[PDB]
């Protein structure tokens, strides 16, 4: 088409981006909490039946050995965005033989979202991303928005009850947390809105520390759930 | 002949570009930013819309970016459009540096970015960049300079100006109490503080709600420094003292 | 009803309309049964592949099958025959299938 | 403003044209069921030939993406064939480029990404067909996956597509609550009886197509009329 | 690759979008232009220049070359685009032929660009009118006016913008050899034409002049004030 | 660190301790604090029965 | 409006604990219930 | 969901412009194709709109290849475009792989082309449905039908156009699988004449062809004598039915 489908409304707002935000807010809950020694990205991975093999489509995906990424919104849009983020990280490594800094990766994913907001025949991505990373010797948690705007967060939540999750994180969160404690906080925040018994499979969590980002296995998530019950 | 076209780059029954002006009013809704020129240097204050408590501080700035050695800008409007525009500004400045082996003049960089803005407002069906820029820079032609560019691709050189929320009130105040061949950085900071106070009356100018960046010259080099929380708190305290003194004087007179 | 989607939720509430049963379009065996029921009194004088009629009657309703029988009879009179045959039944079912092209959404459900 | 093309986000999300693609998939008129056992994966699908003039050998919704991967298509048949050709091309390209057979999960990921591009761009429509892929993975066993016109490609233990998708899913849900360790015959019988119960039809060997992949014979085989009849007769006797 | 017909004929044979471009022009600040014996004068209404705005960065009068200048009326961004393109074309002409451009040549180029934009795909017209004033190699004053539709004419005195009509009628009257004998008198005529629309003179006025093949010279505010003061003296002498 | 649940439990324990040791000008206050804190949460049946 | 609701609910708590005078505990519980 | 583009789904999940293309298809005169045991026979009820045209002035039977012949129904412009597309597909197949394109593969390729055009809104669905027929010694006799939506299905006897249902009943009244082409030609002529609506169209010509073993797997127009004999058979059948 070549004509942008995201245009300013008579009130100076991009209604297309607002509707993408609504689609995101209608997505599955997800929480990201950065501790003193790492970050945790937890998310609701509830299926609609036990037929769904909850081991093939992963809600939390790694993009580099020190960067992981979870989302809230459209699964297919998340897939394309994670693929693009992986490609951007590989290009950065190839140019500079050094793992891409988390800030740069979120910047480039945000640029991709912005150019899909601006381009002609396309639609804004209906996902909000929650990149986590351990570049340098510091943990980074970034939220990237369908508008292409990225915010650094100490801890945040996005999904169905994201306002309630953010209030809960404000009450429960402190700068002195430690990774195994931030995991507890993240699972507790997810439980704050979870509708039903929280099994070790219908939830997914991924940590990111000095060793590198890794998606906790259902066994470890089960142990955390048992400690949190 | 498309049904979905939306005709971004057409004129209106009157010669008024609807998308460009909707972008202008998006700027107006966006956060406030202002800049002040002064014989010793230039400064740029900016309200912060990231005042959430759970929001980390990872960059040296959020509204303010550095374009090259002796030049910074501040964005009002849409953050992603602002990011792409700042990247393009850096590219333009570094291309000029590669080509001529000297820093790009501020007016030249502003004109280049505004040429891109005008291209987006005239060509294609793409919506314009809903971003307004305030550039503060130094060059060997006119020294310290302040420019303000709008989504339409129009830029103007100012001694003091404001964009964003309540920008009209801020510019009116600056017009009232700005001195042309005077007002070194100290008084410029004080004026910016008072303008931000009367522009964000809702909040009593908490030091964490604003960001100030000062560009000056030292030993032939250009230094662009973001005022620390300590300095911002000192400035706010000084303004509060001055305001209390003025109120006391008025009441005593009455 | 045949537009249950438009009913009041208070009316569709389990306390008032306890059991909502769906009289769905006939399946293969249902079509066979309906066709036998409505072609029993018709004086057939051939070998009737009711299975073929049912196979071509996909998506039909009971009234459509009754009309299939009636149209086979109509073909009989138009040909001036005092009986019906499978050629007549095939023509009738194809005619009713063509007539079905003028319908619209029919799969309307409560809730 | 525009629920006429995908790229509009009716003002709560709700990609209406993608939902309409799902409605088209249902409107296809047929039903297909897929199950996986301990070592086998099976896909049955209703076979309707309402003419006696159709060859009845070309009316097939079972396709062979590669020698070791099969699929059953539901919905618009033209879109089904187009997506099947795309899947075959992607599998062949993967084999040529990486040197080993494409996994079923990766194949469904490719087709799901293509469908996501269709939903992302406004020029296209999300073609309204549901693909169910079957294969034997070297480590994960009998992989069974299902891709949909929105770009969703979750892998399933037992799924269904078509007009009776919900009822088939409920029946397979009930069956998989208990003793999901199914032998080849048990899983074939589970699929066939699921389809028969949901459709309220006693199946002749004619009006169903069955495709099977087993660990011992990891070659997508379309069972013949005789084998389908043997399975149906055993089902009736039991 | 937008490739959309932006400007098309209306049923009554009008190009409504170039008409809208002309409306954008009419809602711009006035720019007056006159040509005398050996001077071309070109004034413009500053249109509410703030005390805090550097007047150097507002350039409603721009020199395209050493012998050609351009007064603007319309959208400033299109002003910059057209002026830059005209400057590039003028340097290219200096290249191809070892002579400076003629005012007629540059006006023709601007008109051709405007027509290209009015009948190209996916491009809206340049919502600007321009006054090209200059001298040719033969040393002849020349003044041209170009509309957004690509029509350019040679005038003796224009005024394009908000007060275009009033200033044009004023110039139609009281414009004669006696009134343009001297450079000072020509500047007086331009300043009076501007005063006829700008409510406050001096502040809301910016004059540029070009003598015979010497250079472009922007009259300073003090000089403008002096001219206005002696115009007031002449008026009060009349009354 | 607001959770209110372990808070209600601890305030009930303090109420019982004061009831046992420091008579009931302080046990009553601790019980009032526990009830007020509990009124802002669900109070699972065990906690609610302990309060009552 | 919420303050008035707090007062009314404090009265209601004094009612629930059959009693003639609204007390500090009643006001505390009313605030907790309203917010 | 409107019906102004093929890129738009109806609220029912039904692309309406493809259905309108099919509606245009079922307005052409008629075209039957019967797959005998040793060949395929095409017949078209070519309506001579005016007596000014020459016989064979609007050939709806095209030779897509040496062994493949198509009978079209609907918009003749779109039908000719699809015939050219199928011709170039067969030529490309022979040039790349070195042997005559199988009819199933050619039908699949052309159907996928039709689907390519029914997908997007930058183009419109083909307004013609066609039947392909071929005979080979090593692959038997094959007949396929492709519609505007791009649905290629094999058939033993198929009919497209206005009276497709009537032609379908007439064809069902045959033992196609066990007949020979030399007789299926007469049967096809009879079916054309029966389904033709004299009072509605009056002027009428029958355009026949077959591809079979008697033609060495080559598509040809029916010889004049055979066509005349089949036409006489149809006329006498109509006379007998009237009597």
């Amino acid at each position: 088409y070549s004509f942008s489908l995201t245009t300013f409304s008579p009130s100076g707002k991009l209604v297309q981006i607002e509707y993408a935000l609504a689609a995101v807010a209608g997505g599955a809950p997800s929480v990201g909490i950065k501790a003193a020694n790492g970050v945790v990205l937890a998310t609701e991975k509830k299926q609609k039946s036990i037929l769904y093999d909850e081991r093939s489509v992963h809600k939390v995906e790694p993009i580099t050995k020190h960067i992981g990424l979870v989302y809230s919104g459209m699964g297919p849009d998340y897939r394309v965005l994670v693929h693009r983020a992986r490609k951007l990280a590989q290009q950065y490594y190839l140019v500079y033989q050094e793992p891409i800094p988390t800030a740069q990766l979120v910047q480039r994913v945000a640029s991709v979202m912005q150019e899909y907001t601006q381009s002609g025949g396309v639609r804004p991505f209906g996902v909000s991303l929650l990149i986590c990373g351990w570049n340098e010797g510091r943990p980074y948690l970034f939220q990237s928005d369908p508008s292409g705007a990225y915010f650094a967060w100490k801890a945040t939540a996005m999904g169905k009850n994201y306002v309630n999750g953010k209030t809960f994180l404000e009450k429960r969160y402190n700068e002195d947390l430690e990774l195994e404690d931030a995991i507890h906080t993240a699972i507790l925040t997810l439980k704050e809105s979870f509708e039903g018994q929280m099994t070790e499979d219908n939830i997914e969590v991924g940590i990111c520390n000095e060793a590198g980002f890794r998606r906790l296995t259902p066994t470890e998530v089960k142990d955390y759930l048992a400690a949190i019950a | 002949s498309r049904r979905y076209d939306s005709r971004t780059t057409i004129f209106s029954p009157e010669g008024r570009l609807y998308q460009v002006e909707y972008a202008m009013e998006a700027i107006g809704h966006a956060g406030t930013c202002l800049g002040i020129l002064a014989n010793d240097g230039v400064l740029l204050a900016a309200e912060r819309r990231n005042i959430h408590k759970l929001l980390d501080e990872v960059f040296f700035s959020e509204k303010i970016y550095k374009l090259n050695e002796d030049m910074a800008c501040s964005v009002a409007g849409i953050t992603s459009d602002a990011n792409v525009l700042t990247n393009e500004l850096r590219l333009i400045a570094q291309r000029y540096l590669l080509q001529y082996q000297e820093p790009i003049p501020c007016e030249q960089l502003v004109t280049a970015l505004c040429d891109i803005k005008q291209a987006y407002t005239q060509f294609g069906g793409k919506r314009p960049f809903g971003v307004s820029l305030l550039y503060i820079g130094w060059d060997k032609h006119y020294g310290f300079q302040l420019y303000q560019s709008d989504p339409s691709g129009n830029y103007g050189g100012w001694k003091a100006t404001c964009i964003g929320n309540n920008s009209a009130a801020a510019v009116s105040m600056l017009k009232q109490d700005y001195k042309e061949g005077e007002m070194t950085l100290k008084s410029a900071l004080a004026l910016a503080i008072k303008v931000l106070n009367k522009t964000m009356d809702v909040s009593k100018l908490s030091a964490e709600k604003v960001e100030i960046a000062t560009l000056t010259r030292e030993n032939g080099k250009t230094v662009i420094r973001v005022l620390k929380q300590k300095e911002v708190e000192q400035l706010i305290k000084k303004h509060e003292e001055e305001e209390a003194k003025a109120e006391r004087e008025k009441k005593e007179k009455e | 009803t045949n537009r249950p989607d438009t009913l009041d939720p208070a009316l569709l509430r389990p306390g008032r309309l306890d059991r909502k049963i769906h009289i769905d379009l006939p399946n293969e065996q249902a079509r066979l049964d309906i066709l036998k029921i409505h072609a029993g009194p018709i004086t057939k004088h051939g070998e009737i592949d009711y299975e073929a009629i049912v196979k071509l009657s996909d998506g039909f309703n009971g009234a459509d099958l009754r009309n299939v029988c009636t149209e086979a009879g109509m073909f009989a009179i138009r040909a001036d025959h005092d009986f019906v045959v499978q050629e007549d039944f095939m023509k009738a079912v194809r005619k009713v299938a063509d007539s079905k092209k003028l319908e619209s959404k029919l799969d309307y459900k409560p809730v | 403003g525009f629920d006429r093309h995908i790229t509009i986000f009716s003002p709560e999300g709700r990609l209406y044209q993608v939902e309409y693609a799902f409605k088209a998939i249902n409107q296809g008129g047929l039903t297909s069921v897929a199950v996986r056992g301990k070592d086998c994966a099976v896909i049955v699908t209703q076979k309707k030939v309402p003419d006696k003039l159709l060859d009845s050998s070309t009316v097939t919704h079972l396709f062979k993406i590669t020698e070791n991967i099969g699929c059953v298509m539901t919905g618009m048949t033209a879109d089904s064939r187009s997506q099947v050709q795309r899947a075959r091309y992607e599998a062949a390209n993967w084999k040529y480029k990486y040197g080993y057979e494409i996994p079923v999960d990766m194949l469904c990921k490719r087709i799901a990404d293509i469908s996501q591009v269709y939903t992302q761009n406004a020029e296209m429509r999300p073609l309204g067909c549901c693909m169910i892929l079957i294969g034997i993975d070297e480590e994960q066993g009998p992989q069974v996956y299902k891709c949909d016109p929105a770009g969703y490609y979750c892998g399933f233990k037992a799924t269904a597509a078509g007009v009776k998708q919900t009822e088939s899913t409920s029946f397979l849900e009930k069956k998989v609550k208990k003793k999901f360790d199914w032998t080849f015959e048990q899983t074939v019988e589970t699929a066939i009886t699921c389809l028969s119960t949901v459709l309220s039809i006693d199946f002749k060997p004619s009006e169903i197509e069955v495709g099977v992949v087993t660990v011992e014979n990891p070659k997508f085989r379309i069972l013949t009329e005789a084998e389908i009849d043997a399975h149906l007769v055993a089902l009736a006797e039991r | 690759s937008y490739d959309r017909a932006i400007t098309v004929f209306s049923p009554d044979g009008h190009l409504f979008q170039v008409e809208y471009a002309q409306e954008a022009v009419k809602k711009g600040s006035t720019a007056v232009g006159v040509r005398g014996r050996d001077i071309v004068v070109l004034g413009v209404e500053k249109k509410s220049v703030a005390k805090l705005q550097d007047e150097r960065t507002v350039r409603k009068i721009c020199a395209l070359d050493d012998n050609v200048c351009m007064a603007f009326a319309g959208l400033t961004a299109d002003a910059r685009i057209v002026i830059n393109r005209a400057r590039v074309e003028c340097q290219s002409h200096r290249l191809t032929v070892e002579d400076p451009v003629t005012v007629e040549y540059i006006t023709r180029y601007i008109a051709s660009l405007k027509q290209r934009y009015t009948q190209s795909n996916g491009r809206r017209p340049f919502g600007i009118s321009a006054l090209i004033v200059g001298f040719d190699f033969d040393g002849t004053p020349r003044l041209y006016q170009t509309d957004p539709s690509g029509t350019y004419h040679a005038w003796k005195a224009n005024a394009i913008g908000r007060g275009a009509k009033s200033v044009r009628e004023f110039l139609e009257k009281n414009y004669t050899d006696e009134a343009i004998e001297t450079d000072d008198l020509t500047i007086k005529l331009v300043i009076k034409a501007l005063l006829e629309v700008v409510q406050s003179g001096g502040k809301n006025i910016e004059l540029a002049v070009m003598r015979r093949d010497q250079s472009l010279k922007i009259l300073n505010p003090e000089e403008i004030e002096k001219y206005v003061a002696e115009i007031e003296k002449e008026k009060e002498e009349n009354e | 660190m607001d959770d209110k649940a372990l808070l209600v439990e601890v305030q009930l324990l303090e109420s019982k301790t004061y009831h046992a040791l420091s008579n009931l000008p302080k046990a009553r206050a601790a019980l009032t604090s526990a009830r007020t804190t509990a009124n802002a949460i669900y109070c699972p049946p065990k906690l609610q029965a302990t309060l009552d | 409006a919420e303050v008035k609701g707090v007062c009314t609910e404090a009265g209601m708590y004094a009612l629930r604990e059959r009693r003639v005078h609204v007390t500090q505990e009643d006001f505390e519980m009313a605030v907790a219930k309203v917010m | 969901g409107y019906d102004l583009s093929a890129s738009t789904f109806s609220p029912d999940g039904r692309v309406f412009q493809v259905e309108y293309a099919m509606k245009a298809v079922e307005n052409s005169s008629t075209a039957i194709g019967i797959r005998c045991k040793d060949g395929v026979v095409f017949g078209v009820e070519k309506l001579v709109l005016s007596k000014l045209y020459e016989e064979g002035s609007n050939k709806r039977l095209f030779n897509v290849d040496r062994h493949v012949g198509m009978a079209v129904a609907g918009l003749l412009a779109d039908a000719r475009s699809l015939a050219d597309i199928a011709r170039e597909e067969a030529s490309n197949f022979r040039s790349n792989f070195g042997y005559n394109i199988p009819l199933k593969h050619l039908a699949d390729r052309v159907a996928m082309y039709v689907h390519a055009y029914t997908l997007y809104s930058a183009v419109r669905p083909f307004g013609c449905s066609f039947m392909l027929g071929s005979y080979s010694v090593n692959d038997g006799a094959q007949l396929y039908m492709i519609d505007p939506s791009g649905v290629s299905y094999g058939y033993w006897g198929c009919a497209i156009g206005k009276a497709r249902q009537a032609a379908k009943t007439e064809i069902e009244k045959l033992q196609m699988k066990e007949m020979t082409c030399r007789d299926i030609v007469k049967e096809v002529a009879k079916i054309i004449y029966i389904v033709h609506d004299e009072v509605k169209d009056k002027a009428f010509e029958l355009e026949l062809s077959w591809v079979g073993e008697l033609t060495n797997g080559r598509h040809e127009i029916v010889p004049k004598d055979i066509r005349e004999e089949a036409e006489k058979y149809a006329k006498e059948s109509l006379k007998e039915e009237d009597e």
